[PDB]
Formats: C-alpha cells, sequence, structure tokens
C-alpha cells in the first residue's frame, strides 16, 4: 500500500484534523515495519472512528459540577507552604483572581545574542534587576555636624550592580534637585541647599535611599538558571510591560506570574491561557492528575466577559442572573434587598433555584423530553 | 522618663518636634475627648 | 441513533411509573418481579414505546 | 516593533465579516448578546483596529483538539 492511498483513506475518514495527522503518521510508521495491507488499514480507520464516536460526551452532563468536584477533591490532600509558595494557597490565589499574587515571579527569556553565554545573561539580568541605595549601603548613620545624611557603600555590591560611582552621583543629582551630592573615595556626601530643620532631614534621607538607581520598578531579586542549553532569567516581582520593551530580552516567550498583567499587556485570551497553565503547573507540582478540560472550562467561565473574574461573591456568582442563586451562596440579605429595590425577575432557569423550590433541575434527565403513541397494546 | 542613650533621644526629639501642636495637658485632653465623644461640650469631653 | 444514559434512565423511570399504576406489560415477565425490573426487561427486549424528543 | 500576536500565549485574532457574523449567529441560534465579550481596550482589539459591535474569531491552540475556534464580541469599556 502506497502512502498516497493511506493519506486518501485518512482524509476520507471522519475524524478531527489533529487525529487525522497522528493516525497518518502512525500508519506510515507501522507500514514499513509490518507491511500493512489495505483491509488492515481500513479496519484500523474504522476502529479509530468508532473509538472517537464512543469517546464523545453525552448531552446533559453536569460538566461544571464535575469540574468543580474534580478540582476541589485533590485540594483536600494538597500541601501547605526560590520563594514560589505553590500548593493550596497558589490555587486559591489563582481561582480568586488576586490582583497582586504573593511572591510574584517573572520568567524572562533571551534572544540569540544573549541566551548562549552567561555574561550576556548576567548583564541583561542586572539591567532588569532594580537596585536602590539602601541595599548598596552597608550601614546607616545620621550625621549632625554636616546636618545631612552620609552614605557609604561596599565595593563588591557596587561592582556587581554594573554601574560605577559616577553613574550613581549623576543619578541622584539629576533626580533630586533640593540638595546636591558630593563624592570622594568610596563615600557619598550629601549637602543641603535650604534645609535647616532637623525634622526635614528625615523626610529627605528616606527619599534618597529608596530611589531606584537603575532597573525596573517592582523587581528586587534576580536569578539565572540553565535548562535545555539555554539561559532563563527568573526575577522576584512582576513588571511585564516594562520588561517586554527591554533590549536583550525575547518578548515572544516572556511571561509573568500575574494573570492581571498578562491580561493588561497581552490580552484576555492570553490571560485565560496563563490561568490554565498556572493551574496545570500547580497540579503537576503537587503530584495530582487533573484532566485539562475542567481547567479550560473554569478559565473560560472566569474570562467570559472579557475581564478576569474571581469565583466568589464578587466574580462569577456575583454576576449571575438568578436572584435566589446569588442569595443562597454567600450574601443573602443584601442580594435580596437589592433585587427588591430593582424589582428583579428570576426566570428559574438555573439549578439552585429549582432545587430550592422543588422543581426538576435542567441537567441530566431533567432536559429529556418523552413522547408516546397512545394506542399501545400487548 | 524614657531613656538616656542618644540614639533613643534622637527619635524622642523627632517625635517632640513632630507633635508640637499640643503644649499643655488640657489640649491633649481636649483631643482625647473629641476622639472619644465628638460633638459634645468642652467640659463633658474633658471629663470623659 | 443511540440512547444516552440520561435518556435511558428517564425512559425506564417513565415505563416503571406507568407499570406501577396500570399499563400492562407488553412481554411475558417472571412472577414476583418489581415494575422497575419489568421496565428493564422491556428495554432489553427492545419493545419500549416511549420515544425521545430532541431539539432541531 | 514587537507585535502582540508573536507571543506564544496570544492566539490568532481575526475580525469576522458581516456575512460571517450572521452565519455564526444563525449556526448557534444565538443573539449578538449571547456571545462572549471582549473589551475595546484589549491589546488584540487595538492591534486589529476593531470597533465595538464586531465579532472576533480566535484560533486557539487546543491541547486536546489541536486547533479550536472561539468567538468574542467587541464591547465598549
Amino acid at each position: 500500500v502506497a502512502e498516497k492511498t493511506i493519506k486518501s483513506m485518512v482524509s476520507k475518514a471522519e475524524l478531527p484534523d489533529n487525529i487525522k495527522e497522528e493516525l497518518y503518521a502512525k500508519l506510515i510508521e507501522y507500514n514499513e515495519k509490518y507491511k500493512l495491507k489495505k483491509d488492515e488499514i481500513q479496519a484500523i480507520i474504522d476502529e479509530t472512528v468508532r473509538e472517537y464516536q464512543k469517546a464523545l460526551i453525552e448531552p446533559g452532563e453536569a460538566v461544571g459540577t464535575v469540574a468543580a468536584q474534580s478540582i476541589g477533591e485533590p485540594s483536600t490532600q494538597m500541601t501547605l507552604n526560590i520563594n514560589v509558595t505553590l500548593g493550596l494557597p497558589r490555587i486559591i490565589e489563582i481561582v480568586d483572581a488576586r490582583k497582586n499574587p504573593s511572591t510574584p515571579i517573572m520568567t524572562v527569556y533571551l534572544d540569540e545574542e544573549h541566551r548562549y553565554d552567561r555574561d550576556k545573561a548576567l548583564e541583561v539580568a542586572r539591567r532588569i534587576e532594580g537596585t536602590t541605595l539602601e541595599n548598596l549601603a552597608r550601614e546607616e548613620t545620621i550625621d549632625i555636624l554636616n546636618m545631612e545624611y552620609v552614605v557609604e557603600i561596599d565595593p563588591e555590591r557596587l561592582e556587581k550592580a554594573g554601574l560605577d560611582m559616577e553613574k550613581v552621583v549623576r543619578k541622584l543629582t539629576g533626580s533630586f534637585k533640593s540638595a546636591e551630592f558630593e563624592a570622594e573615595g568610596y563615600t557619598l556626601v550629601v549637602r543641603p541647599k535650604k534645609v535647616t530643620k532637623l525634622s526635614d532631614l528625615r523626610k529627605i534621607a528616606e527619599k534618597v535611599k529608596k530611589h531606584r538607581l537603575k532597573g525596573l520598578s517592582g523587581v528586587g531579586k534576580t536569578i539565572i538558571r540553565k535548562e535545555g542549553d539555554e539561559y532563563v532569567i527568573y526575577t522576584e516581582g512582576s513588571n511585564f510591560k516594562q520588561v517586554l520593551k527591554v533590549p536583550g530580552v525575547d518578548p515572544t516567550r516572556t511571561r509573568t506570574n500575574n494573570i492581571w498583567e498578562i491580561a493588561e499587556v497581552l490580552g484576555i485570551e492570553a490571560a485565560r491561557n496563563a490561568i490554565i497553565d498556572e493551574i496545570v503547573s500547580t497540579m503537576r507540582e503537587q503530584g495530582l492528575e487533573v484532566d485539562v478540560r475542567h481547567i479550560m472550562l473554569v478559565a473560560d467561565m472566569m474570562t467570559l466577559d472579557g475581564v478576569i473574574r474571581p469565583i466568589g461573591r464578587h466574580g462569577i456568582v456575583g454576576e449571575k442572573a438568578s436572584v435566589l442563586a446569588r442569595a443562597a451562596f454567600e450574601i443573602t440579605t443584601q442580594h435580596l434587598f437589592a433585587a427588591a429595590e430593582r424589582g428583579e425577575v428570576d426566570p428559574l432557569n438555573g439549578v439552585v433555584e429549582n432545587v430550592l423550590i422543588g422543581q426538576p433541575v435542567p441537567v441530566g434527565t431533567g432536559i429529556v423530553k418523552l413522547a408516546m403513541s397512545l394506542p399501545l397494546r400487548p | 522618663a524614657v531613656s538616656d542613650d542618644p540614639r533613643i533621644q534622637q527619635v524622642l526629639f523627632d517625635n517632640l518636634e513632630d507633635a508640637s501642636d499640643i503644649s499643655t495637658q488640657e489640649e491633649a485632653l481636649d483631643y482625647i475627648g473629641r476622639l472619644a465623644l465628638p460633638g459634645q461640650p468642652k467640659e463633658y469631653r474633658l471629663r470623659r | 441513533f443511540r440512547y444516552t444514559r440520561f435518556e435511558k434512565a428517564r425512559i425506564i423511570g417513565a415505563r416503571a411509573l406507568q407499570i406501577a399504576m396500570g399499563a400492562p406489560v407488553l412481554i411475558d415477565v417472571p412472577e414476583g418481579i418489581t415494575p422497575l425490573q419489568a421496565a428493564l426487561l422491556e428495554f432489553e427486549k427492545g419493545v419500549i414505546p416511549i420515544t425521545v424528543i430532541r431539539p432541531s | 516593533e514587537f507585535n502582540i500576536f508573536d507571543h506564544v500565549l496570544v492566539p490568532e485574532h481575526r475580525i469576522l465579516s458581516e456575512e460571517e457574523k450572521e452565519e455564526l449567529l444563525k449556526k448557534y441560534r444565538i443573539r449578538i448578546s449571547q456571545l462572549p465579550q471582549i473589551k475595546a481596550s484589549d491589546p488584540a482589539v487595538v492591534a486589529l483596529g476593531a470597533k465595538p459591535g464586531d465579532v472576533i474569531e480566535i484560533k486557539r491552540k487546543s491541547p486536546t483538539a489541536g486547533y479550536y475556534y472561539y468567538y468574542r464580541l467587541v464591547v465598549e469599556d
């Protein structure tokens, strides 16, 4: 049997496109090994079609309830507690659509000019990493004879920061105009211009030490790891928009832990994909096998209106059209009074309201309609 | 009444100049009465 | 055309309810069985008269 | 410049035509308000130049089906 005949049979068969390519590749691989015949290929195709038809989900299945159960049940055996804090708190933060996740982590990739050697990766990381004056200083001492704060720095951290002394003094002088900066040796000397009160010294001493000399805001720690003969930069803190437009950084594969930043920078579909990836990674790390279809259903329900929504009273449940379903979950008095004010009408199209009333739910056998011809005799 | 080490004294002086609005005990009692019982006569607030 | 599990369960329940309050069995059944067992036997024999209405 | 569609997390976005939108509505027997919504300030929308009232066809990279088609309606912020 030629490959053209196998391709024609695969195309003629009723199968999805992804199944067709895999089946054709497997048939090509097995054709040279065992010399498959035409009838064998036809029977294999028919069996594949039958298996695909068997795997189709029947209508009326409570897919949402099954997904919720299949996500919540493995969480009962999860473990609580660099600095990535996965587990049950991580999935709780993901499903609650937290604006600022605890310990954000940014995965930064490099282009062809920097992903091969460690020096280019190191300088890209030091460009991304935000270094301020308080971490560079060894100790803090307020001096009264000069009526201004004095800063000294160690040579090792100054050298590793990538900027020399002249860069530092030009950075503070340009940013701060209230006082001038003078430097000799390896010490910073600040001189005021119109400052006389001692209380005004403290408000200008703290503002100087927290000023970012270089890097992106929100990033304080950066590490570099090697995997798959490539260098990947992992940073503490998330600034996706700023790190995207940084030289030496590949923006196609760069991602962040913050799903809100993904939605704001990339899009809502990318936010849904990031939510799916985060849930899958958390489940894989915890050692729990969860089918991805539940995760995609949850993510689709989370991003139905074009924005990221939680699963609590302020998210999916909050925007439910049913008054009784909203009142039954978390907030009862407020939802009922708000519905009374607006004169809301509950169409009882959901499951919770029908359970409360005592009517059949629109799921499973509740959606089945029956007919029968009356003249029936044995 | 707090300490004698100059490091503590510096923070003490900073607090004193940052809280120079009140000069005597009566004004601080007025502040306490206003916070505890707003919208009341001066004598009632002082007693409270 | 194949019956889903929900459709089959609904058909069996309706047939058992019909048998409970009349509706004599269309096939021979052993004595002492429940109406649910009679409905299951009728479904196994492929003699059920109840159809399923599907959206179109 | 860095195109928003070159990211691995960003699927392909395409603005549907009027006849295509009508056919999509007829196929699923739904109104224009029963579709998923996408904000007009979305980076994909401003990259495509779409305006509220259009339907965006999204070619998702399905982990199960390979390629999956999703439809979103552009709405105002």
